[PDB]
This record gives structure tokens, sequence and C-alpha cells, in this order.
């Protein structure tokens, strides 16, 4: 909408107060004009029609329980925009400052969140498996990263290419979580998953097997569920990324860690310069080796560590 | 369906 840029204040899903960029024209809207062509947050009103209504508020204060998922969807989309711009010189998900749209209160008791090819969509959860999913910065950044993938490698969402697609989203979701630097970890979704259970998460990148996911290519799933295991076999790539960054010994193979920043540079270059819609795990290894070679040199520790990490998870 | 299957 046309209006003047304003700054509201509210509370997110976890009860934390934050400022949000709004737009004033009769109402105060969740429309942040400070980033690209805008960040716009919508109310789906417990229905499944999308996007719903641009979020309107009478007083620029967002402290109601109903407001909390919208506050966090809007704010964390801003953090994710800032990460891609400041760290990777990428302007929004298309590289041309495309408007970022999100809808909250999708359906009733909906235990998921997703990028749909056009926008972000967040369920509220049923209060037992999930609380409103926009409360997790890694969740927001994971799903926005699918938009980056759509405009770059275009990894088809099935089998090995789909597991790479998922892992790329977990990797950058985690790197955005570290960028914001509030309780960062190598787990996925811990801030919104199972409010009654402490210390768990949806997936672990440091130890995928904690939640039944494979940490070695010899344990890959080859059935048809989950689009051929895209959220299962992602553990193999997530573990390799964790090893590249943090180092460790895994199935007797030692990896020299190179840190999160270099992990992000290597995988961002692989995603935007080398991966294709049909890339498999072996081709990801080659893309990561080439990306590290471009950035650090063929004789570098960075290249050696990429090879060690893929060796450790059984991907040649 | 995307954060989880
Ligand atoms: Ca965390
Ligand atoms: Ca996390
Ligand atoms: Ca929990």
């Amino acid at each position: 909408i046309t209006g003047t840029s304003t700054v509201g204040v509210g509370r997110g899903v976890l009860g934390d107060q934050k400022n949000i960029n709004t737009t004033y024209s009769t109402y105060y809207y969740l429309q942040d004009n400070t980033r690209g062509n805008g960040i716009f947050t919508y109310d789906a009103k417990y229905r499944t029609t999308l996007p719903g209504s641009l979020w309107a508020d009478a007083d620029n204060q967002f402290f109601a329980s109903y407001d909390a998922p919208a506050v966090d969807a809007h704010y964390y989309a801003g953090v994710t925009y800032d990460y891609y711009k400041n760290v990777h010189n990428r302007l929004s998900y298309d590289g041309n400052n495309a408007a970022i749209r999100s809808s909250v209160h999708y359906s009733q008791g909906y235990n998921n969140a997703f990028w749909n090819g056009s926008q972000m969509v967040y369920g509220d959860g049923d209060g037992q498996t999930f609380i409103p999913l926009s409360g997790g910065i890694d969740v927001v950044a994971h799903e926005l990263t699918h938009a980056v993938t759509d405009y770059t490698a275009g990894l088809i969402y099935q089998n090995e290419s789909g597991a790479i697609n998922e892992a790329i989203s977990d990797i950058f979701g985690t790197l955005v979580e570290f960028y914001a630097n509030k309780n960062p970890d190598w787990e996925i979704g811990e801030d919104v998953y199972t409010p009654g259970i402490s210390g768990d998460s949806l997936r672990s990148m440091s130890d995928p097997a904690k939640y039944g996911d494979p940490d070695h290519y010899s344990k890959r799933y080859t059935g048809t569920q989950d689009n051929g295991g895209v959220h299962i076999n992602s553990g193999i790539i997530n573990k390799a990324a964790y090893l590249i960054s943090q180092g460790g010994t895994h199935y007797g193979v030692s990896v020299v860690g190179i840190g999160r920043d270099k992990l992000g540079k290597i995988f961002y270059r692989a995603l935007t310069q080398y991966l294709t819609p049909t890339s498999n795990f072996s081709q990801l290894r080659a893309a990561a080796v080439q990306s590290a070679t471009d950035l650090y040199g063929s004789t570098s520790q960075e290249v050696a560590s990429v090879k060690q990490a893929f060796d450790a998870v059984g991907v040649k | 369906g995307a954060i989880i299957g």
C-alpha cells in the first residue's frame, strides 16, 4: 500500500519485544519499505486461501497473542534479507529485490511452514507438536532459502536433488540463526517444536541420527515416502556441512573444520554457480570442491576439508 | 509441507 514508513513495536511468539517496520495509511500495516521492494506480512485468518489480507493494525502496537506469529514472520524475514544482502551480496531471493510476502495463521492447528513458489506460509501448530512456526528464525530462513534455490540451482524436490534442496535450506537456516546470534545451534526448529519437551528439535545437523536420520550414504533411504526421503537423506549433507564448519571424526574419518563463514561461502557459490535441477550427492561434492577451489585455491585447507567431510559421510 | 515432510 502507499503510505509513510513507520516503526511499530510488539512481542513475538516466544514473548520477546522487538521493533518492526510498518507503513501508515489509515491503519498501520506490516509492510517494511526499508528492504528492497518490501516485506509484506498477511493474515490468512485460519483459512487456506492465500495470501489473505495485508496485516492491518490500528495503533502500531503488536502485543496481542494473535499478533505474535505475524511479528516474528515479518521481523525474521527482515533478518534473512539482511543476511543474504550483507553476507552474500544477494538482494532478496531473486537477486533483484523481489518483495517478500508471508502469511501467518494458515489453516487450523497446522504443523508446518513452507515456501510455496510465491510466498512463505506459516501454520500456528496444534500447541503440542508445534507452536506458531514463525517463532523459529531457522524455520523462517530455511523456507526463504527455498526461494533462493528456486531462482538459482532449481533442485528438483525429489530423491537426491530434493535432499540437497532440503539440506541447503537447513544449512542457510542455521547460518542465519548464527548471524542473528540469539541462542544459535546446529539443530533445526528447536524454538517452536514440542513446547512440552525440552532439549529436542526436528532435525540435528551435528548428529542427524539423534532423530533417526542417516549420517552416512550407506544409511540412505531409498523408498517413496517424503518425496524419496528429502527430509531424511538431507541428514547426510547436513552432517557433511557441519563437519566442514566445525570439524570432527566421523566413522573414523577426520575432518579439519574451517568455520561457518567459509562453509556459507562454499555452499552459496555451489548453489548459485554449479548446482543444477538434477544434481545428485556426488555432483554436490564436485560442486563444493570446485567452489572451494575458486574461493581458496586448489591446494587450500578449505578444499581438503570439503573432501574429508564428503568422505566421512560416504559420498564420492 | 516443507519444514517437515
Ligand atoms: Ca537455536
Ligand atoms: Ca536452530
Ligand atoms: Ca521441544
